[PDB]
């Protein structure tokens, strides 16, 4: 069986910080790529950040500095930190392993990509 | 043997096979200017063996292939006779005795994304090598332990590919590169490819 186990979603007033967390179960974090999409109203996707191989990391230029994905491997974990909260960050977040690995051969927003069932978070006025 | 051969396809084509399902052209009844690829500054690698690439122009063959596929740049290494790690043993295997040419170029400008390209696939686990010219398009999966996997991922369960994730800051050894390799069959038949 394989599964992402996502916390630390909800509802925060604009200013305030979140910070999800996302194990795997079945497989590690080593085994591909770590990331986050979001689904923002009227269902647009977005990749927000990805930690490579490499140690190196993407964000989506909405979200730089203000967000941080780490990684513990001992812990099997990967975290995104969110500081500093939007109204426009309101959406639906779903960790990823990216691409096709040993989880499977799956798809998120159009790419290959495994994700699970997401966490909301609303940022109010 | 009057059409000049059809190599642009192969080398100009837009999307690249993955490795693990490596494609392969049939070339024939054409006339292969050998020395312009040769010649060709587009090349980082062109490594042949068992002929000369200054002669080439000079042979007939009864058939060409040109196989085509995208790796890593520090896995170029393994497309040679003689060769292990996991693309020789599990995607791509040449012969010991290999006639032909390898030529490979970096393909960081079309095979990379901001944010990653995942879409470039190579096989991680296979219960055994591949044979010289073997080409596997299974997907089964991979029982790693003595406990079997009725179809499901999981522990010791792995589906057997995996991503590439190329992305343009990676260094050098982590970016794609677009590879032909070129083989040279003569049969006792006529032979239809030659240079010029
Ligand atoms: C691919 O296109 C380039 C760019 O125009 C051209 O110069 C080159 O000869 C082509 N390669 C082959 C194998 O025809
Ligand atoms: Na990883």
């Amino acid at each position: 069986q394989v599964q992402l186990q996502e916390s630390g979603g909800g509802s925060v007033q604009a200013g305030g910080s979140l910070r999800l967390s996302c194990t795997p179960s079945g497989f590690t974090v080593h085994d591909s790529d770590m990331g986050w999409y979001r689904v923002k109203p009227g269902n647009e996707c977005e990749l927000v950040t990805t930690l490579f191989g490499d140690g190196d990391t993407y964000y989506a230029d909405s979200v730089k500095d203000r967000f941080i994905i780490s990684q513990d491997n001992a812990k099997n974990t990967v975290y995104l930190q969110m500081n500093n909260l939007k109204p426009e960050d309101t959406a639906k977040y779903h960790c990823v392993a990216r691409g096709v690995g040993v989880y499977g051969m799956h798809w998120f927003c159009g790419e290959y990509n495994f994700a699970g069932q997401g966490t909301q978070v609303t940022v109010s006025s | 043997i009057t059409n000049l051969c059809p190599f642009g396809e192969v080398f100009n084509a837009t999307r690249f096979a993955s490795v693990y399902a490596w494609n392969r052209k049939r070339i024939s009844n054409c006339v292969a200017d050998y020395s312009v690829l040769y010649n060709s500054a587009s090349f980082s690698t062109f490594k042949c063996y068992g002929v000369s690439p200054t002669k080439l122009n000079d042979l007939c063959f009864t058939n060409v292939y040109a196989d085509s596929f995208v790796i890593r740049g520090d896995e170029v290494r393994q497309i040679a006779p003689g060769q292990t790690g996991k693309i020789a043993d599990y995607n791509y295997k040449l012969p010991d005795d290999f006639t032909g040419c390898v030529i490979a170029w970096n393909s960081n400008n079309l095979d990379s994304k901001v944010g990653g390209n995942y879409n470039y696939l190579y096989r991680l686990f296979r219960k055994s090598n591949l044979k010289p010219f073997e080409r596997d398009i299974s997907t089964e999966i991979y029982q790693a332990g003595s406990t079997p996997c009725n179809g499901v991922e999981g522990f010791n369960c792995y589906f057997p590919l995996q991503s590439y994730g190329f992305q343009p800051t990676n260094g050098v050894g982590y970016q794609p590169y677009r590879v032909v390799v070129l083989s040279f069959e003569l049969l006792h038949a006529p032979a239809t490819v030659c240079g010029p």
